[PDB]
């Protein structure tokens, strides 16, 4: 019927050019419109629904032409569209079920798939109409902010968290080296799924946290990639949205600079035996807390004091608070049989360097000399005993489970021997 | 938090008999006497 | 006309919402007034000076029953008044407003110059200005909505007009909190910790005006990339500042820092 | 024994101040003042050991010559860099 109606309208427009007088074209077109269409809207609406259930993206163009030829016929089409596309997207990410609630990649990919399909449909069939694009956008907002995954985890602040974690898992430095051309595109898509979420502050909290981690631990894919992501976040939400991130970036840059000047001034100070490297962060920007009441081993004190004196030189009044809980180095272990090389946090260094003198200290004895907290010592010593560096008085006890007391000796296992070199004793 | 609630006239009337039941649990008096006594004491 | 009783576990001058659409201060009865305390709101609303005159009459011809606290006008001659309320059958003396048992029983017988005017003028001026603007918010909402439609049809999408709506909402909130802050800044003897406050609020006032300006004229067209950025940058600032004002007031209450 | 080949440390950097509000703009000291924010902002110190932003205390002294936490006279004692 649609095909024939199109043909008839074409004809009766042509006919006026071979028989009748020109001042009849408009009226004849109007009457043929009111009769061929404009008196069958109901069956059109039902068919439009069925067509959307199927995927015929050509006849839908015909219906757009026809219904648009009359007054305000689109008014029901937009709402019917929005309804159908909402239902389709929601049921689409329903298939994921629980598997999505812990796999960001699959969730974001599913959302992007639905959005791409219907964006592709409403750019050709519907001539990129305004109101139809509006229908797309309303539906996408609806089914991104509330859905099966949001319901299962019991909040509406799970989708922003998942998108933040996807962008994380994307910008890290993995085994494979990502290709800049692909990376830029994938970030550009994450930005779409971003611009639909409606609570854009939880996203900033999570993104700030993850960026802080991967910047501190020197574990990042591409500096230009980080800069580009920050730049488009700023462009989509303004200079006040992304101030903390820009500062959190510029100060890693400045730290890299200042380490070089320390090296230069170091030419006349003879650093005792160690390669020193520091990162000096701001204080309001980064999400880090004070310290855990550490006692600095005597080995590092020389470099500690030299750097603090150097820093106090170049600036007027500024107070470094060292935070040892996240700071790693390297030990050489010129005490065993095979010349290993250990790599652990500063807590491990304090505890190990204690045994440079003896090998018969107890938990209380370790507490006395390093001032560390009780639970922290428990965790650290447990992880050490997990390695074959330190052994209890027992040999086959489940050291991973049997906790110890202040009056419990720790035995330096002299017979330790890993298969390889450069053991990474860390979690 | 500030826990509150919204009621209509019918429910606020039934709450009177509710409070009367609560007090008469321990007073053991006919309902009329309990209502008079409690009403003198500003509920 | 609403018919709902708002039952609560405890009267604490916190705001409640009725479900008929209204939110009021459970203790006093007015709309929710966040920085200012109830008593000063009453004292300022009596002589509010531009909304009602019957309060002048009430103060001029009525007293209040001490027990039940309803306005009472006397047109008798006994002085031995008895409160004819539902359950406030208390009796007292119309003049001394004390209990009548000893009163008249044996022997106990009952028998703004120049500167304040200017201050009141300035403060009431600001308060009434913001009241007028808060009364017209319906027109503001409809205006920006119609403008959203108009800007949208001229080859502009939907998300832009979304940010515009959020900006309007923040603007209305900021005016509604500058209101009661002016009241609070009336009854306040000038000391250091008051110039700080009366200097922050002027800045927030000015920023509010600049934002309410951006909207109306600079909606015009096809300048999205910059106007949108300006408006977003300008309403985050306003929201942060007003939260600073409220925190300052409440901390002052805690530390006993103000003087009236 | 020796077991010290390399060290990489992380240090937070903060102004040398007891408490942080600037008490003029009520911001956080490390952030930007109420003027540099609606768009160098160092910290100035007082001979009574009070600390403020620079642009805040500048305007305050422009109007009145009193340190606005201790109604006393004010003069600069240590700038900030
Ligand atoms: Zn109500
Ligand atoms: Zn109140
Ligand atoms: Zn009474
Ligand atoms: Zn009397
Ligand atoms: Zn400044
Ligand atoms: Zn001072
Ligand atoms: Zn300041």
């Amino acid at each position: 019927y649609m095909k024939k109606a199109e043909a008839r309208l074409l004809e009766e427009q042509r006919r006026v050019q071979v028989y009748l007088h020109e001042s009849t074209q408009d009226e004849l077109a109007r009457k043929c419109e009111q009769v061929l269409i404009e008196k069958h809207l109901e069956i059109f609406h039902t068919e439009f629904q069925n067509l959307l259930d199927a995927d015929k993206n050509e006849d839908l163009g015909r219906m757009y032409n026809l219904v648009s030829r009359i007054q305000d016929g689109l008014g029901e089409l937009k709402k019917l569209l929005e309804t159908h596309i909402h239902n389709q997207g929601l049921a689409a990410i329903e298939k994921c079920g629980e598997a999505a609630l812990n796999d960001p990649k699959m969730y974001v990919q599913t959302v992007l798939d639905v959005h791409k399909k219907y964006n592709a449909l409403v750019m050709s069939a519907f001539n990129n109409d305004a109101g139809f694009v509006a229908a797309l956008d309303k539906a996408c907002g609806r089914f991104i902010n509330n859905n099966a995954v949001t319901k299962m985890a019991q909040s509406s602040s799970k989708s922003p968290e998942l998108l933040a974690r996807y962008c994380d898992s994307l910008l890290k430095k993995s085994s494979k080296n990502p290709e800049e051309a692909e990376l830029e595109d994938t970030l550009n898509q994450v930005m779409v799924v971003f611009k639909y979420i409606e609570d854009k502050d939880v996203f900033q909290k999570f993104y700030a946290k993850m960026l802080a981690k991967r910047l501190v631990h020197q574990n990042s894919a591409s500096d230009d990639a980080e800069a580009s992501m920050i730049s488009k976040l700023k462009q989509a939400c303004g200079f006040e949205y992304t101030s903390k991130l820009q500062r959190m970036f510029q100060d890693i840059g400045v730290s890299k600079d200042l380490n070089e000047q320390f090296k230069k001034h170091l030419t006349n100070s003879e650093p005792l035996d160690l390669d020193f490297s520091i990162q000096v962060l701001s204080s309001g920007s980064w999400p880090f807390q004070q310290s855990c009441t550490f006692a600095l081993p005597s080995e590092l004190e020389r470099s500690y004091q030299r750097f603090t004196a150097f820093y106090a030189s170049r600036h007027s009044g500024r107070k470094l608070t060292w935070l040892y809980q996240l700071s790693k180095g390297e030990l050489v272990t010129n005490c065993f049989k095979n010349r290993y090389t250990l790599q652990a946090s500063t807590f491990q260094m304090a505890i190990l360097l204690q045994y440079n003198t003896e090998d018969a200290y107890t938990v209380q004895q370790l507490t006395d000399s390093t001032q560390i907290k009780m639970d922290i010592l428990a965790q650290v010593l447990q992880i050490l005993l997990k390695s074959k560096l330190l052994v209890l008085e027992d040999e086959n006890a489940n050291v991973d489970e049997v906790e110890l007391k202040p009056d419990t000796l720790i035995k330096l296992y002299l017979g330790y021997k890993n298969k390889k070199l450069r053991v990474n004793i860390n979690v | 938090d500030y826990r509150y609630e919204v009621l209509t006239a019918e429910q606020i009337l039934q709450h009177m008999v509710e409070c009367i039941r609560e007090v008469n649990e321990v007073i053991q008096n006919p309902a009329t006497i309990t209502r008079i006594l409690l009403s003198h004491f500003n509920w | 006309d609403c018919h709902h009783v708002v039952k609560v576990q405890y009267p604490d001058a916190k705001p409640v919402r009725c479900k008929c659409g209204r939110q009021f201060c459970f203790n006093c009865g007015e709309n929710w007034h966040d920085p200012v305390k109830c008593k000063w709101l009453k004292k300022w609303i009596k002589k509010c000076d531009d909304d009602s005159e019957t309060s002048n009459w009430i103060a001029a011809n009525t007293k209040e029953c001490p027990k039940c606290h309803v306005t009472i006008e006397k047109d008798g001659g006994c002085n031995h008044m008895v409160c004819r309320n539902q359950n406030c059958k208390a009796e007292f003396c119309w003049v001394c407003l004390g209990p009548w048992e000893p009163h008249g029983s044996a022997w106990y017988n009952c028998n703004r110059s120049r500167a304040a005017l200017q201050r009141y003028l300035f403060y009431c001026n600001r308060y009434m200005n913001h009241m007028q603007s808060l009364r017209f918010e319906h027109k503001l909402y409809a205006q920006v909505k119609q403008k959203m439609e108009e800007m949208q049809q001229h080859n502009m999408s939907w998300i832009e007009v979304q940010f515009l709506k959020k900006a309007v909402d923040v603007l209305c909130q900021c005016r509604a909190t500058l209101m009661y802050t002016y009241v609070f800044a009336f009854y306040l003897k000038k000391n250091n910790q008051s110039i700080i406050f009366e200097n922050n609020q002027a800045d927030l006032e000015n920023a509010t005006e600049v934002l309410s300006g951006y909207l109306e004229r600079d909606i015009s067209q096809d300048s999205l990339q910059d106007i949108k950025q300006k408006v977003q940058d300008k309403y985050r600032y306003c929201e942060s500042r007003r939260r600073v004002l409220l925190q300052h007031v409440h901390e002052g209450y805690e530390k006993d820092l103000w003087e009236y | 024994r020796f077991e010290v080949k390399k060290w990489n440390a992380v240090a937070l950097w903060a102004w040398d101040i007891v408490v942080d509000n600037c008490a003029i703009c009520r911001n956080h000291i490390m952030d930007l003042c109420i003027e540099c924010q609606a768009n160098e902002c160092t910290v100035a110190w007082g001979v009574c050991n009070h600390a403020f932003h620079f642009h805040c205390i500048s305007r305050w002294l422009k109007t009145r010559q009193v340190c606005p936490l201790d109604n006393r006279e004010w003069e600069f004692q240590k700038y900030g860099h």
